[PDB]
């Protein structure tokens, strides 16, 4: 369940595919805070029209090197 | 201690900007050699010197983190 | 006997190294020795106090003797805005050149100390000038602690001895100690400030060799006795006046006026004189109440006994309290603790803020010190009171005699004072914690108007109605047509609007929010403290969870693990968790003071009025901020006079951190730890030829939480007092 | 004004939080597109930002030096609204959730086995009790004149 | 004839030293 | 040398004397219960401390209770 | 009135590969114990101090350096398996001092021959107050 | 059915319902009425 939502976390919440364009400026994030009580500015900016939570999983690399280009395969 | 000497480690030695030139400027310029024998280095020239970091982070995107400090000594 | 202790025999005969430590550990209480009778009791402590008199004399001339000897006094006092005083030399042969070099300071020909105590402006501003003045004051000293010890001494053998029946006469002693103690001395000291001190502001230097051909006034002692006191007043300094220059001097011995000294921002010496003389007249007058060998007077016992409430709502009211005050040594030693200490941070309060020293003002880390310091040594004494009070309670305590009056009606409703103790504590811990919490969120979030300040509007109330005109709010002292401005309007309140609305100095500080937030803390702190020793003291003789606890003694392990497990039950184990409840408060206390008169000497007020409303304020502004040149006392590239701080830093961080261990790691652990240790030394070639003689032991488990408890307060104070002397002394404001 | 504080829709120093406030969030609107889902959500939080501002000048809070909005709790009735009607709100929800809980103590007292009914909560009874707390304040008043709030006999 | 150089050892390693040895003889043996 | 008192609302249980690690306490007969039973503690000199009986105590308040006191070699469990 | 048994050495003792748990120097100046059982048969069982040895079938004479460790064993040797024991403390003169059971039954059994030895008549709550024993060498409960 | 009422009632599970109902609550209460250091109505 746990490797399930970081999969589904990347696929929906993410700038992976950003990041896949361009690796070394993009910082990875995979998480997004909903604006509730003014929290949205930990929705940082992290590049590529995105912003959120810089992640530090390593996840992207990972995906990156298996392969994964698109948000449907994850 | 085993996480602090691998942080200072290669923020001091290893990590840090190459240019043009092939002049490496690291993190902090080689400051582990000299300053690391002592306990008034790792006070000051780790703890202090890195803390600063985190007790910025207030008003940023990394707020959470001086947060989670805070709430951590708490 | 015939072993170290002597005063205890179950401790002489003990096999392991115990008796060392715990020989060490009860010398002093007298009621639990072999022995021991009522009139050994009294005569010992007679003796002992005797011995603390010698030692104070000693240590006060010691401080004399060396600011003379390797001192900066005679230059110090041509200049002392721009000159640093000295302690002491410095002779240590582990000191490298550089360090030599870096240590000479205040115009010395070697490495010494700064002093910080503040004796130099003491000295300076009761009359003492030159390096003679100080040698002939230790000699005297010297002469006074030696005198000291002989009395000690004469008092012990048989042919001086006084009996229990004299020490319990507490009439005679309250006469004596009121009238002769503390009233005659009042009166001599206002005649040492009128002959010595009030001459020596104002150009003359009056001394043993010709005091008696000076007059302290142009009509010396016909006013006085003719009834035109005022006389006595007719001239003061005026306020251009350089302080022991005549420049501007006038010739008034007592006076009120209430400001400050306008060069020396103190208090002007002729309102000092005047206050002993008159609190002299009022101690003198007051200690005659007490009947004695005249047959005049009060008897306590009887006023005790009939001040009792009809109605009963006090019971027997306070029956039987003159006997059980009289008879019990702790009971009086914990109300000497409780007023001792209270005035102690009285002394505290009062200093900062109305200066009574010439210069002192000017020298900011002296007054921070002198803060702390006694702020802390009050904090120890309270503590002391209320652990006394517990040991009264249970060792001293009879309640069939105390039937029904104030101090068994205690007792029989601790449950309701240790509930509402514990409510007022959760009230104000939830509320302040949550307080900052929540300011800390908001700016965090970078909302600083979304934070939930609250004006402290009493204090501020209360502030303008001394004359504080800085809330508009038209009160007392700040109105213009009240009885109370109108009525002193021409005697101190000039003098005082004038100091009160100047916003150089200490007296009646601006307040904020933050301000607001940091006394609810301080409130906090004191009523935590308070329920965890009064916990101790109602709960000394038994509670329901050992109801028996009274015939095991004030100091004990623990109750065994049965009935749950009884760790620290004791009212000892009280009094060890409610000191770490003292160091914290005190902590907050000084924390607060040392801030806010840290960003008012720099002239950025709104710097703590801003930031000290949310803890990353306290901890970057603060902490973090000015603590740039003390961990930079010495670095890779060299050290500065600041070194010696740096060290002591983190001395200080160590030692608190090796208490930890006593107060975390258990006995059990270290008791089979040190008895395979015991196994190996007994098994090993060359080495078992030498034999230990006590057998090694682990520490005792009250023995542990003694240890643990004194390495960290040690630690505590040693890091807070370098952090604090380093912080103000490196910008010396 | 009170403790020298001043109306903040009046104050500079108020004024000027707010328009940098404004400043920096318009700095993060910008480097993207125009009328993106990041851009559209910074916006939103500018628009309620300048609210917040409004919504304090209009409510009459006062400001210090540093232009943030002090709390005066002292009674004075022209802030009741930062402290003492909270205040009174709070302690009727308080007296509400402890009378609640109070009454369901009660009435589980008597049982054989009361503590089963204290680890697994009867809401059958609960859901009976817990609208009792909207007259609590007359409910309270009225056991303390009967002398049935406090036990006697401890 | 500098009075600290003939005061600070011996008070700092001397007096130390026989107190220590003196208290250490006298607690551990038996009268 | 640890002291140990037994108290007269000793139920003769003998829960605590099946207990002790040193052998301290013993029943002997008595006539104040139902069980004509109470603890004695005859070898008080061979009590480590360990107040295992207090714990084995039913009764309440205790009926048997361990007050330490000077310690020995044999108090302190040594066996060096 | 039960004679005790007299300490028979010669007695052999258990199968044991020697330990660093054994006696030390206290049992060559002040004192150790010795525990004797007789062992239906031959058989395993862990020492109190160290590992497991192995009892003979037939006298088992073990000599501990604490009391506290012997009656640990005797314990476990009661009921564990089903065996009488009975132990001795020996004094560096060659004296032995037969301890337990001390007198013939186990002192979890009532026997009619036996003293009171530290019983007071009064419930635990009615010591008096220290005060009351104030600078007099007794003690509260001692009384 | 019986029985799983029983254990949605236990203390535990009552409290975490209770607790997100009353955050929910909060949650909208502030969405609707954000920034409110005071009672502004009356
Ligand atoms: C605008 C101006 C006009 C305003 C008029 C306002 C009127 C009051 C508000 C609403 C009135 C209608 C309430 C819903 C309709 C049915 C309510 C009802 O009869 O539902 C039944 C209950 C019954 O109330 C009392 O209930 C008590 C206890 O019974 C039970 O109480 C619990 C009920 O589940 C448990 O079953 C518990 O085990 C058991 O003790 C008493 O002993 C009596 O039986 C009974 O009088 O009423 C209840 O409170 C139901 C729960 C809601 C109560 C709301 C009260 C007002 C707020
Ligand atoms: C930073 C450390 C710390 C903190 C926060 C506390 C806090 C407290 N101490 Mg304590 N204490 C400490 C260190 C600390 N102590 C140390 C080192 C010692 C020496 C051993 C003591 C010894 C001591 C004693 C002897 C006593 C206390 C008491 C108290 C309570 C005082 C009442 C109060 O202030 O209301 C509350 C204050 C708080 C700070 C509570 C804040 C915590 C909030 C409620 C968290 C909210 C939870 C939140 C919803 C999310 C939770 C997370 C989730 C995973 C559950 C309080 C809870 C006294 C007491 O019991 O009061 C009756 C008491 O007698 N302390
Ligand atoms: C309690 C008062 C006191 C204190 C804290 C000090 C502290 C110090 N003195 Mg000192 N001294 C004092 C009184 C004091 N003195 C008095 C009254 C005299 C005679 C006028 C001297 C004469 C003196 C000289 C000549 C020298 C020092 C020196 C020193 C420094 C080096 C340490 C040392 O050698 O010990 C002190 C050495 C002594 C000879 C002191 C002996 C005189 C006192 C009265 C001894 C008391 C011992 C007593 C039995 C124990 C008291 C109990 C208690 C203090 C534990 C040190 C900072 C040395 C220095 O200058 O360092 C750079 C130095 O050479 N002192
Ligand atoms: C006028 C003040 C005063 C007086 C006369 C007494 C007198 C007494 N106290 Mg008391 N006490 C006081 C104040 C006072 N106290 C204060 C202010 C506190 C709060 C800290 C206490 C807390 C206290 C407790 C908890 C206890 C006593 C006890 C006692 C009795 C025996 C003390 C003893 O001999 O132990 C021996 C003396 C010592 C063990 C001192 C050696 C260890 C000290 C604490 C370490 C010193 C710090 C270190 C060396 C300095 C730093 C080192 C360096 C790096 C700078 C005795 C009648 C004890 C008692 O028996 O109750 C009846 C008891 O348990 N007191
Ligand atoms: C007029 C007669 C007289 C006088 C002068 C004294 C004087 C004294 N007696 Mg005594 N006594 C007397 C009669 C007298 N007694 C009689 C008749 C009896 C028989 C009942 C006794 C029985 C008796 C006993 C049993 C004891 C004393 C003790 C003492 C000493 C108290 C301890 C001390 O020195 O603290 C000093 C106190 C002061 C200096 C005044 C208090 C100052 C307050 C606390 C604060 C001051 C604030 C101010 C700002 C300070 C400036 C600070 C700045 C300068 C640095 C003291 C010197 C004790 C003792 O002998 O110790 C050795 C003690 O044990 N007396
Ligand atoms: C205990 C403190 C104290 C002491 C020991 C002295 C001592 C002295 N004062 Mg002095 N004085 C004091 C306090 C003190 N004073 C205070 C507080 C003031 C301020 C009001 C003065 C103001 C003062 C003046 C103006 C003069 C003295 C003078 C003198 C000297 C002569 C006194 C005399 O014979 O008059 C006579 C004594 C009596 C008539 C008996 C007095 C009745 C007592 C209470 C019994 C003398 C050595 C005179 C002097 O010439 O100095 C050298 C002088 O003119 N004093
Ligand atoms: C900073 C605090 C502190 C310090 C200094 C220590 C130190 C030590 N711990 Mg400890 N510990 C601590 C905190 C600390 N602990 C805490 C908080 C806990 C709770 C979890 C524990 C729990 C713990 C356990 C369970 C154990 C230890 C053990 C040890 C010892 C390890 C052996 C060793 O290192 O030898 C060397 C000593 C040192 C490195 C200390 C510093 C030596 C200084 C720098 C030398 C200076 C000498 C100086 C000249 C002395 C002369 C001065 C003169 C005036 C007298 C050691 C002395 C273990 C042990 O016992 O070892 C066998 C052990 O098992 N600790
Ligand atoms: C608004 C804020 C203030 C409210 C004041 C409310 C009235 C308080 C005084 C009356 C209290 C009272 O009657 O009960 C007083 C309660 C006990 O309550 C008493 O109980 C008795 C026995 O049941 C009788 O019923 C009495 O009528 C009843 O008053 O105890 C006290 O509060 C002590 C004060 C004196 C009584
Ligand atoms: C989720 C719903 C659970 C429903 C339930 O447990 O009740 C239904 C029953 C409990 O209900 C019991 O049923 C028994 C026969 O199965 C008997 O008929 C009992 O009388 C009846 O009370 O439990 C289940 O069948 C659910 C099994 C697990 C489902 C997941
Ligand atoms: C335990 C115990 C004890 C101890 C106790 C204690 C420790 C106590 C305390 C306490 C304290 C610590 C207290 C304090 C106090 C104080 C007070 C109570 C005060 C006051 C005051 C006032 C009233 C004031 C007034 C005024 C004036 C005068 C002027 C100005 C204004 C004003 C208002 C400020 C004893 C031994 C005894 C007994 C036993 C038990
Ligand atoms: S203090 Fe030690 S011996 Fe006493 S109950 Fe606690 S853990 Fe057990
Ligand atoms: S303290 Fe231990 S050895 Fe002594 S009687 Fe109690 S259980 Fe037995
Ligand atoms: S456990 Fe207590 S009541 Fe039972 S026999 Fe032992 S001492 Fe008596
Ligand atoms: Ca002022």
């Amino acid at each position: 369940l746990w490797l399930s939502g970081m999969y589904f976390h990347g696929a929906r919440f993410s700038n992976y595919e950003a990041w896949l364009n361009d690796p070394t400026h993009i910082r990875p994030s995979a998480q997004v805070v909903w604006p509730i009580v003014g929290q949205e500015i930990l929705n940082g900016d992290v590049g590529g029209g995105f912003r959120g939570i810089q992640i530090t999983s390593g996840f992207f690399q990972i995906w990156r090197a298996s392969g994964i280009t698109s948000e449907l395969q994850l | 201690v085993v996480i602090f000497h691998f942080s200072w480690k290669m923020q001091s030695d290893v990590w840090g900007s190459i240019n043009d030139q092939g002049v490496v400027t690291h993190i902090t310029g080689g400051n582990f050699a000299q300053s690391s024998i002592t306990i008034n280095g790792w006070l000051r020239d780790f703890l202090w010197a890195q803390a600063s970091q985190v007790i910025q982070s207030y008003g940023s995107s990394l707020s959470a983190y001086g947060l989670f400090f805070l709430g951590a000594h708490f | 006997a015939l072993r170290f202790p002597r005063f205890s025999q179950g401790l002489a005969q003990d096999p392991t190294t115990r008796r060392i430590w715990f020989g060490i550990a009860t010398a002093h209480d007298f009621e639990s020795h072999d022995d021991i009778t009522e009139g050994r009791l009294y005569q010992n402590i007679f003796a002992s106090h005797f011995g603390q008199l010698a030692i104070i004399f000693l240590w006060t001339s010691g401080n004399l003797f060396h600011v003379a000897w390797q001192g900066n006094f005679e230059a110090w006092v041509q200049d002392p805005l721009h000159v640093r005083p000295i302690a002491h030399a410095i002779w240590d042969p582990h000191f490298g050149q550089p360090a030599v070099e870096a240590f000479t300071r205040g115009g010395a020909l070697g490495p010494v100390n700064i002093a910080y105590s503040g004796v130099y402006q003491w000295w300076y501003t009761i009359g003492l000038r030159t390096n003679e003045d100080l040698y002939t004051g230790a000699i005297f000293l010297l002469f006074l602690s030696f005198i000291s010890l002989l009395a000690g001494w004469l008092h012990l053998q048989p042919k001086w001895k006084p009996s229990v029946s004299w020490f319990k006469n507490a009439e005679s002693r309250l006469n004596h100690h009121l009238s002769g103690l503390f009233g005659v001395s009042s009166l001599a000291w206002a005649g040492h400030l009128v002959h010595v001190a009030i001459p020596g502001s104002r150009g003359e230097y009056v001394r043993w060799n010709n005091f008696l051909s000076v007059l302290p006034h142009p009509q010396g002692l016909g006013p006085l006795f003719t009834g035109q006191w005022n006389l006595y007043a007719q001239n003061p300094d005026s306020s251009n006046h350089l302080f022991s220059t005549s420049q501007g001097a006038g010739t008034a011995i007592l006076t009120l006026l209430g400001g400050f000294h306008p060069q020396t921002q103190s208090l002007w010496l002729t309102d000092m004189a005047h206050h002993h003389l008159a609190i002299a007249i009022l101690f003198l007058i007051g200690g005659h109440m007490y009947r004695t060998n005249f047959g005049i007077g009060h008897s306590i016992k009887y006023i005790l006994e009939a001040h009792i409430p009809p109605g009963g709502r006090l019971g027997r009211g306070h029956k039987g309290l003159y006997d059980t005050i009289n008879n019990s040594i702790h009971f009086q030693l914990g109300l000497a603790l409780a007023s001792l200490g209270v005035i102690t941070s009285l002394v505290a309060q009062h200093m900062y803020s109305l200066p009574a020293y010439a210069f002192i003002a000017q020298d900011f880390t002296t007054q921070a010190a002198l803060y702390t310091h006694h702020q802390y040594i009050a904090g120890f004494i309270m503590t002391g009171a209320f652990a006394h009070g517990a040991i009264f309670f249970i060792r001293d305590y009879n309640p069939e005699q105390n039937a029904d009056n104030v101090l068994a009606r205690m007792l029989e409703h601790k449950e309701a004072i240790i509930s509402h103790l514990s409510w007022a504590s959760l009230f104000l811990g939830f509320h302040t914690l949550g307080l900052y919490v929540h300011n800390d969120v908001m700016l965090a979030f970078g909302t600083p108007e979304k934070q939930i300040l609250i004006e402290p509007i009493f204090a501020q109330w209360i502030q303008s109605a001394h004359g504080k005109t800085s809330y508009g709010f038209d009160v007392l002292l700040s109105s213009t047509n009240s009885p109370a401005l109108n009525a002193g309007r021409s005697i101190w309140l000039p003098g005082w609007l004038n100091a009160i609305n100047e916003n150089s100095n200490s007296l009646f500080l601006t307040i904020g929010p933050g301000d607001f937030l940091v006394h609810h803390a301080i409130a906090l702190g004191l009523h935590t403290t308070t329920l965890i020793l009064v916990k101790g003291a109602l709960d000394a003789r038994g509670s329901k969870l050992m109801p028996d606890k009274k015939d095991f003694g004030y100091s004990f392990p623990c109750d065994g693990p049965g009935r749950g497990g009884t760790c620290d039950i004791s009212a000892w184990d009280a009094f060890y968790l409610a000191v770490f409840w003292m160091l914290n408060t005190i902590g907050w206390v000084t924390f607060y003071w040392h801030w806010k008169h840290i960003t008012l000497w720099q002239g950025n007020v709104s710097q703590f009025n801003e930031s000290s409303t949310y803890l990353m304020g306290w901890l970057r502004d603060y902490l973090w901020l000015n603590s740039s040149q003390l961990i930079n006392g010495y670095n890779p590239f060299g050290m500065n006079s600041l070194s010696v701080w740096a060290w002591m830093f983190l001395f200080g961080h160590l030692v608190w951190a090796t208490g930890f261990m006593f107060l975390i790691s258990w006995r059990g652990y270290w008791q089979e730890l040190i008895e395979t240790l015991a196994w190996a030394h007994e098994r090993t070639p060359l080495a078992n030829l030498i034999r230990w003689r006590d057998k090694p032991v682990a520490l005792s488990i009250v023995q542990a939480r003694l240890v643990g408890l004194v390495h960290f307060s040690v630690g505590y104070i040693f890091t807070y007092a370098a952090f604090l002397i380093a912080s103000t002394s490196g910008k010396f404001g | 004004d009170i403790a020298g504080l001043t109306p903040c829709k009046d104050s500079k120093q108020f004024a000027k939080r707010e328009k940098q406030s404004i400043k920096k969030l318009e700095s993060s609107l910008k480097l993207y597109a125009p009328d993106s889902a990041p851009a559209l959500a910074i916006n939103a939080t500018i628009e309620k930002t300048k609210r917040r501002f409004d919504n304090y000048g209009k409510q009459g809070l006062l400001c210090g030096a540093d232009g943030l909005p002090h709390l005066i709790v002292s009674g004075d009735q022209r802030h009741w609204g930062e402290f003492i009607t909270p205040g009174i709100l709070f302690l009727y929800i308080a007296g509400w959730i402890g009378w609640v809980g109070r009454s369901y103590l009660i009435a589980i007292r008597d049982d054989k086995k009361p503590t089963q009914k204290e680890i697994i909560i009867d809401v059958p009874l609960a859901t009976g009790l817990v609208f009792r707390g909207f007259s609590w304040p007359i409910a309270a008043y009225r056991e303390l004149l009967n002398g049935e709030l406090v036990a006697k006999d401890v | 004839i500098n009075l600290p150089s003939l005061f600070v050892p011996l008070v700092g390693l001397l007096f130390p030293a026989v107190a220590m040895a003196s208290l250490f003889l006298h607690v551990e043996k038996r009268l | 040398s640890h002291s140990v008192k037994i108290y007269d609302t000793c139920i003769g249980c003998t829960q605590c004397v099946r207990a002790c690690p040193t052998d301290v306490l013993e029943m002997i007969p008595w006539g104040g219960c139902k069980a004509k039973q109470i603890a004695s503690a005859p070898r008080t000199e061979d009590c480590v401390g360990c107040k295992r009986c207090e714990s084995a105590c039913p009764t309440d308040f205790l009926s048997v209770r361990v007050y330490l006191w000077h310690e020995t070699t044999r108090s302190m469990g040594l066996a060096y | 009135g039960f004679t005790p048994p007299e300490l028979d050495p010669n007695t052999p003792s258990p199968i044991f590969g020697g330990s660093t748990g054994g006696l030390l120097r206290k049992a060559q100046v002040e004192e150790f114990y010795v525990i004797t059982w007789e062992s239906p048969k031959e058989q395993i069982f862990e020492m109190p101090t160290g590992g497991a040895a192995i009892m003979r079938e037939g006298p088992n004479l073990l000599k501990l350096a604490r009391k506290e460790q012997c009656l640990a064993l005797g314990t476990r040797l009661r009921s564990k398996y089903k065996i009488k024991y009975q132990f001795y403390r020996v004094f560096p003169s060659g004296e032995v001092q037969y301890l337990h059971p001390k007198d013939g039954v186990y002192p979890e059994k009532v026997n009619p021959g036996r003293q009171g030895v530290g019983v007071n008549f009064r419930s635990i709550g009615k010591n008096v107050s220290p005060i009351e024993v104030k600078f007099t060498g007794k003690q509260p409960y001692d009384l | 059915m019986r029985d799983l009422k029983t254990y949605l009632s236990v203390a535990p599970v009552a409290s975490t319902l209770w607790f997100a109902a009353l955050a929910g609550l909060l949650i909208e209460i502030n969405r609707f009425f954000p920034d409110a250091l005071t009672f502004p109505f009356f």
